[PDB]
RNA sequence: AAAGCUGAAACUUAAAGGAAUUGACGGAAGGGCACCACCAGGAGUGGAGCCUGCGGCUUAAUUUGACUCAACACGGGAAACCUCACCCGGCCCGGACACGGACAGGAUUGACAGAUUGAUAGCUCUUUCUCGAUUCCGUGGGUGGUGGUGCAUGGCCGUUCUUAGUUGGUGGAGCGAUUUGUCUGGUUAAUUCCGAUAACGAACGAGACUCUGGCAUGCUAACUAGUUACGCGACCGGUCGGCGUAACUUCUUAGAGGGACAAGUGGCGUUCAGCCACCCGAGAUUGAGCAAUAACAGGUCUGUGAUGCCCUUAGAUGUCCGGGGCUGCACGCGCGCUACACUGACUGGCUCAGCGUGUCCUACGCCGGCAGGCGCGGGUAACCCGUUGAACCCCAUUCGUGAUGGGGAUCGGGGAUUGCAAUUAUUCCCCAUGAACGAGGAAUUCCCAGUAAGUGCGGGUCAUAAGCUUGCGUUGAUUAAGUCCCUGCCCUUUGUA
């Protein structure tokens, strides 16, 4: 072959990812750090992503600037 | 030999006019051979063959 | 003199040889047979253009099986993608099951954007989101294949081999392989019969048989077939596939049953099997299907969930997606189609089919020169297409022996239909271009009466679709009723190292 080898994409292993979603204060202020997905099924169950310059939902594929 | 002869003896005992049992392939060794065994009467040609002999 | 008589060895070898049995073969003989053989001819093919299938030479690949009959329009093989094996490049697991590790403090799944790519393929990179023990990593073990081997195989299939061939039982003859039966002679398409007879009884093939053509003014029947008659109507007793009732089955469909058996007459035939002629008749040989014993190292693993071994199996020979190729052309062969014209082209008029197919076959109306475009109907079909108004042919017109109004190859423009997609042009239409070809050298194929040949139509392939094959009608001959000369076949004698 001319190419050296084509390697499969391995998912970058992140430890305890849902702790980055909430920021709980001492007296108890449960603030959502990531924005909520405004679509029907996602509502209150799916926390839409926050990229460097955009938002993104992994389920419904909804995007905002 | 014994198996095929067993079938002949039983078919002729049951009351057939005649029987023909053929076994073909690697019977002995690495070369393909055929062994035909015949008894009674057996017709090959014409319309009667259709409705007098049955084959499998 | 030529030579005669007497006469070794070294070395080398598992046979050399004798009689007789089956085959096969013979430029040996005796009978008979076949248009894949000739004779008499018919059409041809081999020469030309073009279509297709093969070799070669090219290429990244031009996937490949098959090479006398028994390969080469064959693989039902008319390949744009698929098909698809081949070449270039890229996704996917659709790696069951088991054992170990991993692991809800998340094994893993999918993906917006930008980059990337031929691709809006989360394929991969950056960046985060999202699914929830279904997976993911190791070993064992599977599962795929149009991967290999038809010379490991099964099944079909072709051929030997379209001729009349083939084999036990008991008896007879040989030490035996083996032979007789299975035959001297007549006779038949026939190992088909008669009759001889160390054989007698049999079995398969042949025949019988089944389907199809040809005859029934007899039989049973019919608004999904027609006739005859009558009524009404249209137009001059006549024409009507103009419509509605009554007798029916001649015509049409198709069940039953009849009919042809060398039966009758005359010859010839050991007055036997049978042969030739003739009367009466629709017919005195219609065309097929089915086809034994014993074999091809015949073809097919690329028909199969028919299959043994072997090769690969996750950067796959699995599977899928984009392209390209199968068609690539200094050449040589094999099936074919159109022609070379005047018995013919062209233009107009006239008038007849049969097989069989339609959930895609199409009538009718409108628009376009045409290919076709719209609209609205019938038919799952003796019901609608359809009375299947088919072509040669028939009757008029123009042409005039000129490579010409023969022939239409090759080439330029346009205009439509399939399809996601038409370029290396899928088919289709229009205008233009107007090559070889003046009947084909050696050679060689097929064929005996509704045959050869001319001529169209339907089926299979089929989204698009016939220069192919498989069927059907239509017009319709010349020559022969023989032979073993060539090429082969069957039986009997012999000869063989
Ligand atoms: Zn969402």
């Amino acid at each position: 072959y001319t190419t050296p080898k084509k390697n499969k994409h391995k998912r970058k292993k992140v430890k305890l990812a849902v702790l980055k979603y909430y920021k709980v204060d001492e007296n108890g202020k449960i603030s959502r750090l990531r924005r909520e997905c405004p679509s029907d099924e996602c509502g209150a169950g799916v926390f839409m992503a926050s990229h460097f310059d955009r938002h993104y939902c992994g389920k419904c594929c909804l995007t905002y600037c | 030999r014994r198996a095929c002869y067993g079938v002949l003896r039983f078919i002729m005992e049951s009351g057939a006019k005649g029987c023909e049992v053929v076994v073909s392939g690697k019977l002995r060794g690495q070369r393909a051979k055929s062994m035909k065994f015949v008894d009674g009467l057996m017709i090959h040609s014409g319309d009667p063959v259709n409705y007098y002999v049955d084959t499998a």
